[PDB]
RNA sequence: AUGUAACAC
RNA sequence: UUCGCCAGAGUACUACUCGCAACUGCCUAAAACUCAAAGGACUUGGCGGUGCUUCACAUCCACCUAGAGGAGCCUGUUCUAUAAUCGAUAAACCCCGAUAGACCUUACCAACCCUUGCCAAUUCAGCCUAUAUACCGCCAUCUUCAGCAAACCCUAAAAAGGAACAAUAGUAAGCACAAUCAUAGCACAUAAAAACGUUAGGUCAAGGUGUAGCUUAUGGGUUGGAAAGAAAUGGGCUACA
């Protein structure tokens, strides 16, 4: 895609070859706001329409304690929210997609709804993808199963240790007073 | 159509199950039709496992009947066996020994070999092609060659018939002409063959 | 002939024809006006013209401690009963021909220019009396269909406006017009925009652009003469919060083509911080009333660079004819220098 | 609106009680037939539709299922598959997937031990298994669905059916199991009669066209048939209904060993036949052994004929002709 | 179209009652009778002057009770006595309920010659079944 | 092959 | 950076000029007069004797049976005809209002009569007077077709459209279909049902009515009469054996 060409370090025979220099630098601040957005309570949504890795994203969510629609995205769910879901609902506080293409290979619905109901995002953007409605991507490998079960673990333990040293803080504004 | 979907035709032939353990083939046809839990329909009144009756009479006695005179249609055609076996009997004691070795007195296997002998080979169609319609000719169905055969039957016994000479005995001259091959429907169906021959050259337009 | 009679509802269903064909696909409104009164209204339920004064519907049961007798009031008393009715009656009619006058937007029988007032309160308790909605286009449009034929359908084409510098449009279509302005009314806070305005007055530089095949260009303007704007611009200029603008529109006056342009055009609106940021030196207004004074608006945060801007001695600039011949006063057409009413 | 089911619940159970009180019965064993019944005797509606008769039953019966609240007092969700929109069914996909997985990872395991422990459960036909109907299914997961969700979720189950079975998933798996009734078109057999020191008498109805026959045959006599206390020759004249009243005796080859005396009522000379016909074949079945008797249902005398005579429509002339339309 | 005793499509807002939202096809199959009387049987005599003592208490009882009267009556015939059960609104006064229902009993009591029963339900508002 | 001449949001 | 063109449409690749081996020719090229449009691209229906698939189950052909159109009679229309009703009058009129005309019905016609003239009252009754192109009430038709539609959301604008199940913007309360119910046991079949709309489809003559017309008459009563077939045609009954 023509976006990536700043975050390509180069091509290998064909192949595209990412900075990880720039993943790194990317993912340092991703994390950061991850961890930070699960500190001040804010629901946080990880969507991956991908059938390699479905169950693997839904049970990361299970054990985060967050919320995931790695299945078919209705198309008002984010914009017609009171309709679809409940009377009152308080709409999402950030969205991980660990895939911005869907299965045709178009960029999905949820970034740009995201990007209507002004919800931040981190992204993670291939060679093939759109980085310019994420405010937080990240250029790195979305297909190997070893990345993406190393991003899921990542935000395991982003999401871990920051409701865990919100307790903590918690606890110690309880025994301030 | 107050029979669902679900429901047959019933199987009436009483040596169909009187000798079943011959043939392994059909002994599963029908442990599957009985442990399929299938429906039967009610059998109808005309057919019956009586050995005296035979279908080809009783789609002819259903061709004769006008109406809904059964018994009417039923007394004709017992008038009509009836005139041919006495014609039979009649030829039979007038004759010498070779020829009461050659004549045939039963009308069941007269009448079923004078519709036999009957019965058109070749049929013909009308096709629309170029604003005009053309007669192909076609084969037809072995239903389709009985039908035709008994309806030239009947169409020629209501027709030329005159108004003293009565139908059966009518119905019985045109049984032995058929049976004989010198009908007036031995020669339509001829005609008709003429007419297929001569519309030959048509019938790669089917 | 009591038993052939009927029920008033069946009676004023028969009577105004609501469901007829003349008013199905639009024959009607050529000789049609039927107007429904309530005959139930002033109906004291004991009244009656002979006037019988009844112990329980017309007058209450005890008087003094004691059983009241049914009784009947004066003629005079009828007169005065029925004299009371009637001009209630003509009270009523009176209160019905007096009609709302319509306040007028930019003519007297069109929808441009009206405003409708705040806009309805979201789902989440949200209320919003400070903006205003004003309706910029009102279009009957037609659909051919299978059944109905002719199928109008009316959209309109709204913005809102706090006059704090929030400004949005939208557009609304509907059967009816009423639904049409409230769907629009509702759209138009969903999208919004925010308008920067140099001293809260007026735009911050000369817009020149053309969108689609529209061509708006707008010119900054001092405090005291204010919006010599196309009516359209004039009244999102209003809801903007801008006093004093020039507008100048070529090509089609397309109404959603404008405000779409419009909004394109004062969204990428470029300010004096950011102008001072992405050059790192300071910006300088030189006031003409104040003289050669040198009034500093905004100055470069972070670090300030030493290096003067390359002083070309003919600037590659494009320039427009019209605004040429303004200037050399060439124009000599007769609509330019005309006096107008208030803004 | 669960404080609406409590209170039904219990203005349920004080009305129980006062139904108890007021026909005198003992509440305690006060059961539902018994509410039926009593519903039925103190308001008595006679409608065509069963369901808009009166009914006080139980509560959670009457009213449907209702969603639970679906997030806390600080709006965020109790499931976390709420933002999916279907949470329920996702979360059973997501269940059934994990089984099947755990029961993939199980016998990888057991295939590196080298044991297969495990044995194919999955023929539950001598049980009549089937599974659920899709409005079965949006009943237990209280929500609508789909029919190529149904599938999906169908198909999910037979992959996991088809592998080795632990106890666990076949646990789960029997929850959307369900049984059907009993699949036969076996006839009861009637058990023959003894009155009056006579052997082997049976009784036989049937009813074919309007006519209605009963058929009282006895095995101890020669072949002749009464009906209506004239001879079968003089009562019919027809040689087919003669060939009817044949038919089944001629079937079973036992024209001449039974007595038979008849009762016929209403209809004409055919239909009269037709029930005689049926109403022997009916009272044949208990001298007659057990594959005969399948004999005679698939020859097709024990099933009754419902060719009855259609209503004559109005416009039209004979239920099925209609007046001469003309084009023009 | 069928046209009888039914209520058209609106968009979506129309208030609408029982009896109001079935079609006549559903008389005796989802809802009743308004009417309960001896005369309507096989070997029974009387039938058109009771109905036209129906027609008459409708026409009475929708006049007799303006705007009040929410849906229609049921008449129930046992015994020579005439059972007239209504659905009222509650917006007069119980004097003038009490007034309209002792002067209804004695005038059509001594009308029809007959003993009248005045059976009521008040009700706050029209009773919904459906839309809305 | 053809079917003219008074439809209104 | 240049060159040639473009000033509403028809008139008009035209009239009159210049030039040309062209003489029914080519190039250049207006005006009088008329109109408020002439135009380019699209959106949705409709239509197609345009093409490709799957079909028709009394429905088109192949094909089955019984009839009509030929005769007599009954009955309803169309035409003439009388002083002598009205409505329907392609499918969706034609033994249709009428499951019903010797007087009554009866609204028609000819003679006569009565004008607070059915009622508790009314400067009031009463009208089968006109408009079904004002209507309600009751229906026909598409139609045993499956779609209609309130309230939201999206489209680099939006005339409008809104689907891909290994799912790419659609949720959708509801009405139809379906399900249920009746033909006294299931099942099938029949009946019943069939939304929003189309035909300004039928009905001011079942009844009420808005509007427009009468009030010694377009109203209210009595008596007597309503013909007929030159002709054509629809549906039936009886036959022609
Ligand atoms: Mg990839
Ligand atoms: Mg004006
Ligand atoms: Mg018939
Ligand atoms: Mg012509
Ligand atoms: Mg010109
Ligand atoms: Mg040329
Ligand atoms: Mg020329
Ligand atoms: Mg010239
Ligand atoms: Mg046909
Ligand atoms: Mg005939
Ligand atoms: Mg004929
Ligand atoms: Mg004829
Ligand atoms: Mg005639
Ligand atoms: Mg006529
Ligand atoms: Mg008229
Ligand atoms: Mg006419
Ligand atoms: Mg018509
Ligand atoms: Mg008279
Ligand atoms: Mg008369
Ligand atoms: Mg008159
Ligand atoms: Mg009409
Ligand atoms: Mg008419
Ligand atoms: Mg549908
Ligand atoms: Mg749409
Ligand atoms: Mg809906
Ligand atoms: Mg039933
Ligand atoms: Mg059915
Ligand atoms: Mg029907
Ligand atoms: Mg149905
Ligand atoms: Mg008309
Ligand atoms: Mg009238
Ligand atoms: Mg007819």
């Amino acid at each position: 895609h023509r976006f990536m060409e700043p975050y390509l370090f180069g091509s290998r025979l064909g192949q595209d070859i990412i900075d990880l220099e720039q993943t790194a630098a990317h993912l340092q601040l991703a994390l950061n706001f991850t961890a930070h957005v699960a500190y001040r309570e804010g629901i946080i949504l990880f969507v991956s329409r991908h059938r390699q890795f479905a169950h693997l994203i839904e049970t990361t969510a299970r054990d985060c304690g967050e919320y995931a629609h790695t299945r078919y995205f209705k198309g008002g769910l984010l914009t017609n929210a009171p309709l679809l879901l409940g009377p009152g609902v308080r709409l999402p506080d950030l969205i991980i997609f660990l895939h911005t293409l869907n299965n045709v290979f178009e960029p999905h619905v949820a970034v740009r709804d995201a990007a209507k109901m002004n919800i931040p995002t981190v992204g993670i953007v291939d060679t093939n993808c759109n980085p310019a409605l994420i405010t937080y991507p990240v250029p790195g490998n979305d297909d190997s199963p070893p990345a993406v079960r190393l991003f899921c673990r990542l935000f395991q333990v982003a999401i871990s240790r920051a409701k865990e040293k919100r307790r903590q803080v918690e606890a110690l504004y309880r025994l301030q007073g | 159509s107050r029979y669902g979907p679900e429901y047959k035709d019933p199987q009436i032939d009483k040596e169909y199950y009187r000798k079943p353990l011959a043939e392994q083939t059909e002994e599963e046809k029908y442990e599957r039709d009985f442990k399929k839990t299938q429906l039967i329909k009610a059998a109808p009144a005309t057919k019956t496992s009586s050995v005296f009756e035979d279908p080809v009479i009783s789609k002819f006695t259903n061709m004769m009947m006008k109406g809904g005179n059964k018994v009417l249609a039923r007394s004709l055609m017992t008038q009509t066996l009836e005139a041919v076996k006495r014609k039979q009997f009649a030829k039979y004691h007038a004759a010498s020994a070779e020829e009461q070795a050659t004549i045939e007195r039963n009308p069941y296997t007269i009448f079923h070999q004078a519709l036999k002998n009957c019965e058109p080979v070749i049929g013909l169609v009308p096709i629309l092609k170029g604003g005009h319609f053309y007669q192909v000719p076609v084969p037809l169905a072995d239903r389709r060659r009985r039908f035709l055969a008994m309806k030239w039957m009947i169409a020629e016994c209501r027709e030329k018939k005159h108004r003293r000479v009565l139908m059966p005995e009518k119905l019985s001259q045109e049984l032995l002409e058929a049976f004989h091959n010198q009908g007036p429907v031995i020669k339509r169906k001829h005609d008709m063959h003429k007419m297929a021959e001569a519309n030959r050259a048509l019938a790669h337009y089917r | 002939s009591f038993f052939t009679k009927l029920t008033a509802d069946e009676l004023w269903k028969g009577a105004l024809a609501e469901s007829g064909a003349g008013a199905r696909k639009g024959r009607g409104k050529r000789t049609k006006k039927k107007r429904r009164k309530d005959l139930n209204r002033g109906q004291i339920i004991g009244e009656g013209r002979h006037g019988f004064l009844w112990p329980g519907l017309n007058i209450p049961l005890m008087r003094n401690g004691a059983v009241q007798t049914i009784a009947q009031r004066s003629k005079e008393d009828q007169e005065k009963v029925e004299a009371d009715m009637v001009q209630q009656r003509e009270e009523w009619d009176r209160r019905r021909k007096m009609k709302v006058k319509r306040e007028r937007g930019w003519s007297g029988n069109t929808w441009g220019g009206v405003s409708l007032g705040p806009p309805d309160p979201g789902p989440n308790g949200e209320t919003y009396d400070d903006f205003d909605t004003r309706i910029l286009e009102v279009r009957n449009v037609f659909n051919m269909t299978a059944k109905e034929g002719r199928k109008r359908s009316v959209r309109v084409l709204v913005a809102v406006g706090n006059g704090k510098g929030a400004a949005g449009f939208a557009i609304g279509k509907a059967t009816e017009r009423a639904d049409a302005f409230r769907k629009a009314k509702n759209r138009a806070v969903h999208y919004l925009h925010y308008i920067e305005r140099y001293e809260d007055h007026t735009i911050y530089h000369d817009i020149s652009l053309k969108f689609k095949r529209t061509h708006i260009k707008m010119k900054k303007q001092p405090r005291g003469y204010g919006l010599h704007c196309h009516r359209a611009i004039m009244t999102i200029c209003r809801l903007i919060g801008i006093k004093d603008l020039y507008a100048k529109v070529s090509g089609s006056v397309n109404m959603l083509n404008l405000t779409r342009g419009l909004f394109l055009g004062l969204s990428r609106q470029e300010t004096h911080q950011q102008l001072a940021d992405k050059k790192s030196l300071h910006v300088v207004e030189f006031r003409e009333e104040c003289g050669p004074l040198p009034i500093v608006v905004a100055s470069p945060q972070g670090a300030l660079r030493k290096d003067p801007e390359p002083e070309d001695e003919v600037p590659d600039i494009t320039l427009d004819w019209e605004d040429v011949k303004a200037a050399q006063g060439m124009k000599r057409s007769v609509w330019s220098g005309l006096k107008r009413a208030a803004t | 609106t669960v404080d609406f089911i409590k209170k039904q619940i219990e203005e349920f159970n004080i009305g129980k009680r006062h139904l108890a009180n007021m026909m005198g019965e003992d509440p305690e064993t006060f059961t539902q037939e018994d509410i039926d019944r009593a519903i039925a005797y103190l308001f008595p509606s006679g409608l065509f539709e069963k369901r808009a008769r009166p009914i006080m039953k139980h509560p959670e019966e009457i009213f449907p299922k209702q969603r639970a609240i679906q997030w806390g007092e600080d709006g965020r969700p109790f499931h976390f598959l709420f933002y999916t929109g279907k949470q329920s069914y996702y979360s059973l996909m997501h269940d059934t997937y994990g089984k099947l997985l755990d029961v993939e990872k199980h016998h990888n395991q057991l295939r590196a031990k080298d044991l297969l422990a495990e044995k194919t459960k999955i023929l539950k036909d001598p049980i009549g298994s089937r599974w659920l109907i899709k409005e079965e299914l949006e009943e237990m997961l209280v929500e609508k669905l789909s029919d190529q969700d149904y599938a999906q979720f169908i198909r999910l189950l037979e992959r996991l059916s088809a592998l080795p079975c632990g106890a666990t998933e076949e646990d789960f798996v029997n929850r959307f199991r369900r049984s059907i009734p009993i699949q036969s078109k076996k006839q009861l057999i009637e058990p023959l009669q003894y009155d009056e020191q006579g052997m082997a008498f049976s009784r036989g109805e049937g009813k074919r066209k309007t006519a209605k026959a009963e058929v009282v045959v006895y095995g101890q006599g020669s072949g002749r048939i009464d009906v209506n206390g004239v001879d079968y020759l003089l009562y019919f004249p027809v040689t087919q209904d003669r060939e009817q009243l044949m038919f089944p005796l001629h079937f079973l080859d036992r024209l001449g060993k039974h007595d038979m005396t008849c009762a016929v009522s209403g209809g004409g000379r055919s239909a009269q036949a037709g029930a005689v016909r049926l109403a022997m074949a009916r009272a044949l079945c208990s001298f007659v052994t057990e594959d005969e008797v399948e004999w005679m249902r698939q020859a097709g005398l024990l099933t009754a004929d419902p060719r009855v005579r259609e209503r004559k429509k109005p416009g039209q002339e004979g239920a099925r002709r209609k007046f001469t339309w003309k084009k023009r | 179209k069928n046209r009888a005793a039914r209520v058209r499509v609106s968009k979506g807002d129309k208030p609408v009652t029982y009896e109001e939202a079935h079609a006549p096809h559903y008389i005796a199959h989802r809802k009743g009778w308004l009417s309960l009387h001896t005369g309507n049987l096989d070997g029974e005599d009387h039938a058109a002057e009771r109905t036209v003592e129906d027609v008459f208490l409708r026409k009475f009882m929708l006049g007799t009770f303006p705007g009040c009267l929410a849906d229609q009556l049921v008449l129930k015939r046992r015994a020579n006595q005439l059972e007239i059960c209504a659905l009222v609104l509650r917006q007069l006064p119980p004097h003038k309920f009490y007034f309209l229902v002792g002067y209804s009993e004695t005038l059509l009591s001594h009308f029809y010659k007959c003993p009248v029963h005045l059976h009521l339900q008040t009700v706050p508002s029209k009773v919904v079944y459906k839309y809305i």
